[PDB]
Protein backbone atom coordinates (compact mmCIF):
# COMPACT_ATOMS: atom_id res chain seq x y z
CA UNK A 1 0.00 0.00 0.00
CA UNK A 2 2.86 2.46 0.58
CA UNK A 3 4.89 3.61 -2.11
CA UNK A 4 7.01 7.05 -3.09
CA UNK A 5 4.56 9.52 -4.41
CA UNK A 6 7.14 11.90 -6.83
CA UNK A 7 5.82 15.53 -7.14
CA UNK A 8 3.65 16.39 -9.94
CA UNK A 9 4.14 19.60 -12.22
CA UNK A 10 0.93 20.76 -13.33
CA UNK A 11 -0.34 24.04 -15.61
CA UNK A 12 -2.29 26.87 -14.78
CA UNK A 13 -5.96 26.30 -15.90
CA UNK A 14 -5.42 22.39 -16.74
CA UNK A 15 -7.86 19.78 -15.76
CA UNK A 16 -6.01 17.41 -13.77
CA UNK A 17 -6.72 14.30 -11.93
CA UNK A 18 -5.55 13.18 -8.43
CA UNK A 19 -5.76 9.38 -8.20
CA UNK A 20 -6.09 7.37 -4.66
CA UNK A 21 -5.32 4.23 -5.51
CA UNK A 22 -7.53 0.98 -4.51
CA UNK A 23 -11.56 0.99 -5.06
CA UNK A 24 -17.36 -0.39 0.20
CA UNK A 25 -15.66 2.44 0.87
CA UNK A 26 -16.05 6.28 1.66
CA UNK A 27 -12.77 8.23 -0.14
CA UNK A 28 -11.78 12.14 1.66
CA UNK A 29 -8.56 14.15 0.26
CA UNK A 30 -6.95 16.39 2.80
CA UNK A 31 -4.54 19.40 1.97
CA UNK A 32 -1.40 19.37 3.41
CA UNK A 33 -2.24 18.27 6.70
CA UNK A 34 -5.29 16.15 8.72
CA UNK A 35 -7.87 17.19 8.59
CA UNK A 36 -10.25 18.35 4.12
CA UNK A 37 -10.47 19.69 0.39
CA UNK A 38 -13.06 22.53 -0.49
CA UNK A 39 -15.32 20.61 -2.88
CA UNK A 40 -17.08 23.21 -4.92
CA UNK A 41 -18.09 23.45 -8.58
CA UNK A 42 -14.25 23.36 -9.53
CA UNK A 43 -13.24 20.39 -7.26
CA UNK A 44 -14.84 17.22 -6.72
CA UNK A 45 -14.24 14.11 -5.13
CA UNK A 46 -15.76 10.73 -6.19
CA UNK A 47 -17.03 8.12 -3.88
CA UNK A 48 -16.98 5.62 -7.51
CA UNK A 49 -13.48 6.05 -8.18
CA UNK A 50 -11.84 7.48 -4.84
CA UNK A 51 -10.33 10.24 -7.14
CA UNK A 52 -9.85 13.98 -7.00
CA UNK A 53 -11.16 15.85 -9.46
CA UNK A 54 -9.54 19.34 -10.20
CA UNK A 55 -11.55 21.01 -13.31
CA UNK A 56 -9.34 23.92 -13.87
CA UNK A 57 -6.13 24.41 -11.72
CA UNK A 58 -5.90 28.04 -10.09
CA UNK A 59 -2.32 28.70 -7.75
CA UNK A 60 -3.99 28.58 -4.74
CA UNK A 61 -4.31 24.35 -5.11
CA UNK A 62 -0.40 24.13 -4.81
CA UNK A 63 0.20 21.91 -1.95
CA UNK A 64 0.15 18.15 -0.59
CA UNK A 65 -3.11 16.28 -1.40
CA UNK A 66 -3.61 12.91 0.31
CA UNK A 67 -6.37 10.38 -0.08
CA UNK A 68 -7.86 8.73 3.10
CA UNK A 69 -9.86 5.75 2.58
CA UNK A 70 -12.07 4.58 4.97
CA UNK A 71 -13.59 0.99 5.54
CA UNK A 72 -17.47 0.85 5.85
CA UNK A 73 -16.49 -2.25 7.94
CA UNK A 74 -15.41 0.31 10.93
CA UNK A 75 -14.23 3.60 11.65
CA UNK A 76 -10.77 2.51 10.27
CA UNK A 77 -8.92 5.67 7.88
CA UNK A 78 -6.09 4.13 6.01
CA UNK A 79 -4.28 7.56 4.72
CA UNK A 80 -1.84 7.57 1.72
CA UNK A 81 1.19 9.34 1.17
CA UNK A 82 0.35 13.00 -0.03
CA UNK A 83 1.13 13.89 -4.17
CA UNK A 84 2.68 17.23 -3.63
CA UNK A 85 1.74 19.45 -7.05
CA UNK A 86 3.24 22.55 -8.40
CA UNK A 87 2.76 24.88 -11.13
CA UNK A 88 4.76 25.08 -14.29
CA UNK A 89 6.48 28.61 -15.19
CA UNK A 90 6.55 27.83 -18.66
CA UNK A 91 2.89 28.21 -19.39
CA UNK A 92 -0.49 28.77 -19.03
CA UNK A 93 -3.25 26.36 -20.55
CA UNK A 94 -5.98 28.00 -22.70
CA UNK A 95 -10.06 27.52 -22.72
CA UNK A 96 -11.13 24.35 -24.39
CA UNK A 97 -14.32 22.22 -24.27
CA UNK A 98 -15.42 20.05 -20.94
CA UNK A 99 -14.34 16.48 -20.51
CA UNK A 100 -16.51 14.67 -18.60
CA UNK A 101 -13.81 12.71 -16.56
CA UNK A 102 -16.11 10.33 -14.49
CA UNK A 103 -19.95 9.50 -14.52
CA UNK A 104 -22.39 6.77 -14.18
CA UNK A 105 -22.53 3.63 -16.58
CA UNK A 106 -24.18 3.06 -19.54
CA UNK A 107 -26.47 0.86 -17.89
CA UNK A 108 -27.18 0.83 -14.23
CA UNK A 109 -29.35 -1.50 -12.24
CA UNK A 110 -31.18 -0.35 -9.06
CA UNK A 111 -32.85 -1.89 -6.12
CA UNK A 112 -36.09 -0.98 -5.23
CA UNK A 113 -36.01 1.87 -2.75
CA UNK A 114 -32.89 2.16 -2.93
CA UNK A 115 -31.02 5.31 -3.18
CA UNK A 116 -28.94 6.01 -6.62
CA UNK A 117 -26.16 8.94 -6.87
CA UNK A 118 -25.37 9.17 -10.36
CA UNK A 119 -21.99 11.29 -10.91
CA UNK A 120 -21.28 13.37 -13.71
CA UNK A 121 -17.77 15.71 -13.30
CA UNK A 122 -15.89 17.14 -16.16
CA UNK A 123 -12.72 18.93 -16.77
CA UNK A 124 -12.47 22.24 -18.17
CA UNK A 125 -11.07 25.80 -18.65
CA UNK A 126 -13.40 27.58 -18.03
CA UNK A 127 -15.10 25.59 -15.35
CA UNK A 128 -17.98 23.66 -16.50
CA UNK A 129 -21.58 23.36 -15.31
CA UNK A 130 -23.19 20.74 -15.44
CA UNK A 131 -26.80 20.06 -15.92
CA UNK A 132 -29.39 17.04 -15.50
CA UNK A 133 -32.48 15.94 -17.50
CA UNK A 134 -34.18 13.16 -18.94
CA UNK A 135 -33.87 11.53 -22.58
CA UNK A 136 -37.56 11.29 -22.83
CA UNK A 137 -38.28 15.52 -21.97
CA UNK A 138 -40.24 14.13 -18.83
CA UNK A 139 -39.19 16.44 -15.63
CA UNK A 140 -37.74 14.68 -12.75
CA UNK A 141 -39.85 13.67 -9.99
CA UNK A 142 -40.14 16.31 -6.69
CA UNK A 143 -37.74 13.15 -4.99
CA UNK A 144 -34.86 13.90 -7.27
CA UNK A 145 -31.83 16.21 -6.08
CA UNK A 146 -29.07 17.83 -7.36
CA UNK A 147 -26.16 17.03 -4.96
CA UNK A 148 -22.14 18.11 -4.82
CA UNK A 149 -22.65 21.63 -6.44
CA UNK A 150 -24.44 19.53 -9.01
CA UNK A 151 -21.79 16.70 -9.88
CA UNK A 152 -24.16 14.07 -8.67
CA UNK A 153 -27.80 13.38 -9.56
CA UNK A 154 -29.34 11.51 -6.12
CA UNK A 155 -32.43 9.04 -6.46
CA UNK A 156 -33.90 8.02 -3.26
CA UNK A 157 -36.46 5.58 -2.81
CA UNK A 158 -35.82 4.28 -6.38
CA UNK A 159 -39.16 2.60 -7.92
CA UNK A 160 -39.66 1.39 -11.37
CA UNK A 161 -41.65 4.74 -12.29
CA UNK A 162 -37.78 5.88 -12.02
CA UNK A 163 -36.53 3.87 -14.68
CA UNK A 164 -35.57 5.60 -18.17
CA UNK A 165 -32.64 7.36 -19.63
CA UNK A 166 -30.96 9.86 -18.17
CA UNK A 167 -28.72 12.37 -19.50
CA UNK A 168 -25.65 14.53 -18.01
CA UNK A 169 -24.33 17.74 -19.45
CA UNK A 170 -20.87 19.70 -18.64
CA UNK A 171 -20.51 23.12 -20.99
CA UNK A 172 -18.71 25.70 -20.86
CA UNK A 173 -18.01 28.55 -23.50
CA UNK A 174 -16.13 26.34 -25.48
CA UNK A 175 -18.43 23.71 -26.16
CA UNK A 176 -20.78 21.14 -24.10
CA UNK A 177 -20.49 16.91 -23.80
CA UNK A 178 -22.98 14.59 -22.78
CA UNK A 179 -22.82 11.64 -19.99
CA UNK A 180 -26.11 8.71 -20.77
CA UNK A 181 -26.96 6.30 -19.08
CA UNK A 182 -30.08 4.29 -18.54
CA UNK A 183 -31.09 3.23 -15.26
CA UNK A 184 -33.14 -0.10 -14.72
CA UNK A 185 -35.56 -1.52 -11.42
CA UNK A 186 -35.28 -4.79 -9.76
CA UNK A 187 -36.74 -5.73 -6.45
CA UNK B 1 -1.11 -5.20 -22.01
CA UNK B 2 0.18 -2.53 -24.04
CA UNK B 3 3.07 -0.49 -23.08
CA UNK B 4 2.42 3.18 -22.18
CA UNK B 5 4.62 5.14 -24.67
CA UNK B 6 4.16 9.03 -25.70
CA UNK B 7 5.78 11.27 -27.92
CA UNK B 8 7.94 13.19 -25.38
CA UNK B 9 8.99 12.38 -21.44
CA UNK B 10 10.41 8.80 -20.01
CA UNK B 11 8.62 7.49 -22.73
CA UNK B 12 9.24 9.47 -25.67
CA UNK B 13 10.29 8.07 -29.08
CA UNK B 14 13.86 7.47 -27.47
CA UNK B 15 12.92 5.43 -24.68
CA UNK B 16 10.18 3.12 -26.49
CA UNK B 17 12.67 0.79 -27.65
CA UNK B 18 12.91 0.09 -23.48
CA UNK B 19 9.77 -1.40 -23.66
CA UNK B 20 9.47 -1.93 -27.58
CA UNK B 21 11.94 -4.25 -28.75
CA UNK B 22 11.26 -4.27 -31.69
CA UNK B 23 11.56 -0.01 -31.58
CA UNK B 24 15.51 -0.25 -31.89
CA UNK B 25 15.82 -2.35 -35.07
CA UNK B 26 16.97 -1.73 -38.31
CA UNK B 27 14.63 -0.61 -41.16
CA UNK B 28 12.27 1.47 -38.89
CA UNK B 29 9.94 4.03 -40.01
CA UNK B 30 9.81 7.51 -40.95
CA UNK B 31 12.89 7.94 -42.39
CA UNK B 32 14.23 11.12 -44.98
CA UNK B 33 14.15 10.46 -48.56
CA UNK B 34 17.13 11.87 -50.26
CA UNK B 35 14.92 12.70 -54.02
CA UNK B 36 18.86 13.02 -55.77
CA UNK B 37 19.78 9.54 -54.89
CA UNK B 38 16.07 7.62 -55.62
CA UNK B 39 15.26 4.88 -57.48
CA UNK B 40 2.17 1.86 -61.97
CA UNK B 41 -0.30 2.52 -59.20
CA UNK B 42 -4.42 1.47 -59.16
CA UNK B 43 -7.09 2.64 -56.68
CA UNK B 44 -10.51 0.86 -56.31
CA UNK B 45 -13.22 2.98 -54.97
CA UNK B 46 -11.42 5.92 -53.70
CA UNK B 47 -13.45 7.77 -56.44
CA UNK B 48 -16.56 6.74 -54.33
CA UNK B 49 -18.58 9.12 -51.10
CA UNK B 50 -17.73 7.15 -47.59
CA UNK B 51 -20.62 5.47 -46.03
CA UNK B 52 -22.52 7.91 -43.26
CA UNK B 53 -20.99 4.65 -41.48
CA UNK B 54 -17.39 5.64 -41.89
CA UNK B 55 -16.60 7.38 -38.02
CA UNK B 56 -13.76 8.62 -36.62
CA UNK B 57 -11.72 8.88 -32.87
CA UNK B 58 -9.11 10.63 -30.89
CA UNK B 59 -7.07 7.80 -29.81
CA UNK B 60 -5.14 10.32 -27.42
CA UNK B 61 -2.18 9.86 -29.91
CA UNK B 62 -3.50 10.77 -33.16
CA UNK B 63 -7.04 11.36 -34.64
CA UNK B 64 -7.94 8.21 -36.67
CA UNK B 65 -10.94 7.36 -39.35
CA UNK B 66 -12.27 3.73 -39.57
CA UNK B 67 -13.15 3.18 -43.22
CA UNK B 68 -16.06 1.17 -43.58
CA UNK B 69 -16.17 0.68 -47.14
CA UNK B 70 -14.22 -1.18 -49.68
CA UNK B 71 -10.75 0.71 -50.87
CA UNK B 72 -7.96 -1.22 -52.71
CA UNK B 73 -5.02 -0.14 -54.01
CA UNK B 74 -2.63 -2.37 -56.74
CA UNK B 75 0.38 -1.69 -58.31
CA UNK B 76 3.63 -0.14 -57.04
CA UNK B 77 5.48 -3.05 -57.00
CA UNK B 78 3.15 -4.71 -53.66
CA UNK B 79 2.60 -8.02 -53.32
CA UNK B 80 -0.66 -8.37 -54.63
CA UNK B 81 -3.65 -6.46 -54.01
CA UNK B 82 -4.25 -4.70 -50.27
CA UNK B 83 -7.65 -3.05 -48.66
CA UNK B 84 -7.77 0.03 -46.74
CA UNK B 85 -8.20 -0.55 -43.52
CA UNK B 86 -7.73 2.82 -41.12
CA UNK B 87 -6.56 6.38 -41.65
CA UNK B 88 -4.42 8.63 -39.26
CA UNK B 89 -2.92 11.69 -38.72
CA UNK B 90 0.19 13.47 -37.70
CA UNK B 91 0.93 17.46 -36.82
CA UNK B 92 2.98 19.86 -35.10
CA UNK B 93 2.42 23.06 -33.18
CA UNK B 94 1.05 25.46 -34.06
CA UNK B 95 1.51 28.27 -37.40
CA UNK B 96 2.31 25.50 -40.03
CA UNK B 97 4.77 24.34 -38.14
CA UNK B 98 6.26 21.22 -39.00
CA UNK B 99 4.66 17.57 -37.65
CA UNK B 100 5.07 15.23 -40.85
CA UNK B 101 7.16 12.36 -40.39
CA UNK B 102 8.26 11.68 -43.45
CA UNK B 103 10.86 14.42 -45.31
CA UNK B 104 13.66 15.68 -48.01
CA UNK B 105 14.39 17.61 -44.58
CA UNK B 106 11.21 19.75 -46.04
CA UNK B 107 8.55 18.94 -43.30
CA UNK B 108 4.80 20.03 -43.90
CA UNK B 109 2.69 21.05 -41.42
CA UNK B 110 0.54 17.67 -41.62
CA UNK B 111 1.00 14.01 -42.75
CA UNK B 112 -1.66 11.72 -43.40
CA UNK B 113 -1.43 7.66 -43.23
CA UNK B 114 -3.58 5.22 -44.73
CA UNK B 115 -2.90 1.47 -43.49
CA UNK B 116 -3.97 -1.23 -46.11
CA UNK B 117 -3.55 -5.44 -45.35
CA UNK B 118 -4.22 -7.98 -47.99
CA UNK B 119 -7.82 -9.59 -47.56
CA UNK B 120 -6.64 -12.17 -50.21
CA UNK B 121 -5.17 -14.13 -47.05
CA UNK B 122 -6.29 -12.72 -44.25
CA UNK B 123 -9.54 -11.77 -42.82
CA UNK B 124 -9.34 -8.44 -40.93
CA UNK B 125 -6.39 -5.84 -40.41
CA UNK B 126 -5.90 -7.15 -36.72
CA UNK B 127 -5.40 -10.47 -37.86
CA UNK B 128 -2.67 -9.40 -39.86
CA UNK B 129 -0.72 -7.01 -37.05
CA UNK B 130 -1.17 -10.32 -34.60
CA UNK B 131 0.19 -12.35 -37.27
CA UNK B 132 3.44 -9.71 -38.05
CA UNK B 133 2.20 -10.04 -42.03
CA UNK B 134 2.93 -7.61 -44.47
CA UNK B 135 0.47 -4.47 -44.79
CA UNK B 136 0.44 -1.38 -46.96
CA UNK B 137 0.79 2.58 -46.20
CA UNK B 138 0.23 5.64 -47.97
CA UNK B 139 1.98 8.77 -46.79
CA UNK B 140 0.33 11.61 -47.84
CA UNK B 141 1.66 15.18 -47.11
CA UNK B 142 -0.53 18.57 -46.72
CA UNK B 143 0.96 21.75 -47.27
CA UNK B 144 -0.66 25.06 -46.67
CA UNK B 145 -2.60 27.06 -49.19
CA UNK B 146 -4.04 30.60 -48.95
CA UNK B 147 -7.70 28.76 -49.66
CA UNK B 148 -9.50 26.34 -47.51
CA UNK B 149 -9.64 22.97 -49.46
CA UNK B 150 -13.42 21.92 -49.62
CA UNK B 151 -12.57 18.24 -50.35
CA UNK B 152 -11.16 18.01 -46.57
CA UNK B 153 -14.35 19.62 -45.26
CA UNK B 154 -15.87 16.67 -43.76
CA UNK B 155 -12.52 15.75 -42.13
CA UNK B 156 -12.10 19.08 -40.58
CA UNK B 157 -15.23 19.09 -39.42
CA UNK B 158 -14.48 15.71 -37.91
CA UNK B 159 -11.50 17.07 -35.43
CA UNK B 160 -14.05 19.65 -34.42
CA UNK B 161 -15.89 16.65 -33.08
CA UNK B 162 -12.99 14.42 -31.33
CA UNK B 163 -11.28 17.17 -29.36
CA UNK B 164 -10.86 15.25 -26.41
CA UNK B 165 -9.34 12.06 -25.64
CA UNK B 166 -11.46 8.87 -26.83
CA UNK B 167 -14.07 10.90 -28.34
CA UNK B 168 -15.73 9.70 -31.37
CA UNK B 169 -18.06 10.81 -34.23
CA UNK B 170 -19.33 10.16 -37.72
CA UNK B 171 -18.03 11.42 -40.71
CA UNK B 172 -19.85 13.09 -43.64
CA UNK B 173 -19.50 11.77 -47.05
CA UNK B 174 -15.84 12.63 -48.76
CA UNK B 175 -14.23 11.03 -51.48
CA UNK B 176 -10.78 9.67 -50.58
CA UNK B 177 -9.14 9.85 -53.31
CA UNK B 178 -9.33 14.28 -53.23
CA UNK B 179 -7.76 13.15 -49.76
CA UNK B 180 -4.52 12.55 -52.00
CA UNK B 181 -2.12 14.66 -54.24
CA UNK B 182 -3.52 15.97 -57.68
CA UNK B 183 -0.65 14.36 -59.12
CA UNK B 184 -0.31 11.04 -58.01
CA UNK B 185 2.62 10.24 -60.47
CA UNK B 186 5.56 10.82 -58.69
CA UNK B 187 5.83 8.91 -55.41
CA UNK B 188 8.48 6.83 -53.43
CA UNK B 189 8.72 3.11 -52.37
CA UNK B 190 10.53 1.21 -49.60
CA UNK B 191 10.19 -0.84 -46.47
CA UNK B 192 10.10 -0.38 -43.00
CA UNK B 193 7.67 -0.62 -40.32
CA UNK B 194 5.05 1.36 -37.93
CA UNK B 195 5.43 4.41 -36.83
CA UNK B 196 4.14 4.15 -32.96
CA UNK B 197 5.11 1.36 -30.51
CA UNK B 198 5.55 -2.08 -31.40
CA UNK B 199 6.99 -0.80 -33.90
CA UNK B 200 6.61 -3.50 -36.24
CA UNK B 201 8.96 -4.02 -39.08
CA UNK B 202 6.40 -5.18 -41.51
CA UNK B 203 5.32 -1.70 -43.55
CA UNK B 204 5.52 -1.27 -47.27
CA UNK B 205 5.28 2.36 -47.56
CA UNK B 206 4.11 4.44 -50.34
CA UNK B 207 4.98 8.57 -49.72
CA UNK B 208 3.41 10.21 -52.37
CA UNK B 209 6.05 13.51 -53.53
CA UNK B 210 3.16 15.99 -54.26
CA UNK B 211 1.07 17.87 -51.15
CA UNK B 212 -2.54 18.29 -50.09
CA UNK B 213 -3.41 21.93 -49.85
CA UNK B 214 -4.90 22.93 -46.50
CA UNK B 215 -5.37 26.56 -45.38
CA UNK B 216 -4.07 28.01 -41.66
CA UNK B 217 -7.90 27.87 -40.83
CA UNK B 218 -8.34 24.01 -41.36
CA UNK B 219 -5.26 24.00 -39.44
CA UNK B 220 -6.08 24.86 -36.45
CA UNK B 221 -8.64 21.99 -36.13
CA UNK B 222 -5.70 19.77 -35.70
CA UNK B 223 -3.73 21.99 -32.96
CA UNK B 224 -7.45 22.06 -30.56
CA UNK B 225 -6.53 18.67 -30.37
CA UNK B 226 -6.26 17.28 -26.72
CA UNK B 227 -5.30 13.95 -24.92
CA UNK B 228 -4.63 12.73 -21.29
CA UNK B 229 -1.07 11.73 -19.66
CA UNK B 230 -1.32 8.91 -16.94
CA UNK B 231 1.71 10.05 -14.98
CA UNK B 232 2.26 8.89 -11.45
CA UNK B 233 -1.35 9.52 -9.53
CA UNK B 234 -1.88 12.33 -11.53
CA UNK B 235 -3.34 11.94 -14.99
CA UNK B 236 -3.66 15.36 -17.05
CA UNK B 237 -5.45 16.91 -19.83
CA UNK B 238 -2.61 17.97 -22.49
CA UNK B 239 -2.48 19.26 -25.79
CA UNK B 240 -2.18 16.72 -28.84
CA UNK B 241 0.82 18.44 -30.36
CA UNK B 242 4.09 17.08 -32.50
CA UNK B 243 2.80 13.51 -32.27
CA UNK B 244 5.68 12.15 -35.28
CA UNK B 245 8.24 9.98 -34.54
CA UNK B 246 12.18 10.99 -35.09
CA UNK B 247 13.14 9.88 -38.28
CA UNK B 248 15.63 6.90 -38.52
CA UNK B 249 17.99 5.71 -39.97
CA UNK B 250 18.32 3.61 -43.56
CA UNK B 251 20.90 1.22 -43.14
CA UNK B 252 20.54 -1.42 -45.57
CA UNK B 253 17.64 0.05 -47.18
CA UNK B 254 17.16 1.83 -50.83
CA UNK B 255 13.91 3.72 -52.31
CA UNK B 256 12.54 3.19 -54.76
CA UNK B 257 10.74 6.30 -57.46
CA UNK B 258 8.24 6.55 -59.30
Amino acid sequence: KTRMRSTVSVREGQGVVLLCGPPELSYAWVFNEYPFVEEDSRRFVSQETGHLYIAKVEPSDVGNYTCVVTSTVTNTRVLGSPTPLVLRSDGVMGEYEPKIEVQFPETLPAAKGSTVRLECFALGNPVPQINWRRSDGMPFPNKIKLRKFNGMLEIQNFQQEDTGSYECIAENSRGKNVARGRLTYYA
Amino acid sequence: GDPYWAYSGAYGPEHWVTSSVSCGGRHQSPIDILDQYARELQLDGFDNESSNKTWMKNTGKTVAILLKDDYFVSGAGLPGRFKAEKVEFHWGHSNGSAGSEHSNGRRFPVEMQIFFYNPDDFDSFQTAISENRIIGAMAIFFQVSPRDNSALDPIIHGLKGVVHHEKETFLDPFVLRDLLPASLGSYYRYTGSLTTPPCSEIVEWIVFRRPVPISYHQLEAFYSIFTTEQQDHVKSVEYLRNNFRPQQRLHDRVVSKS
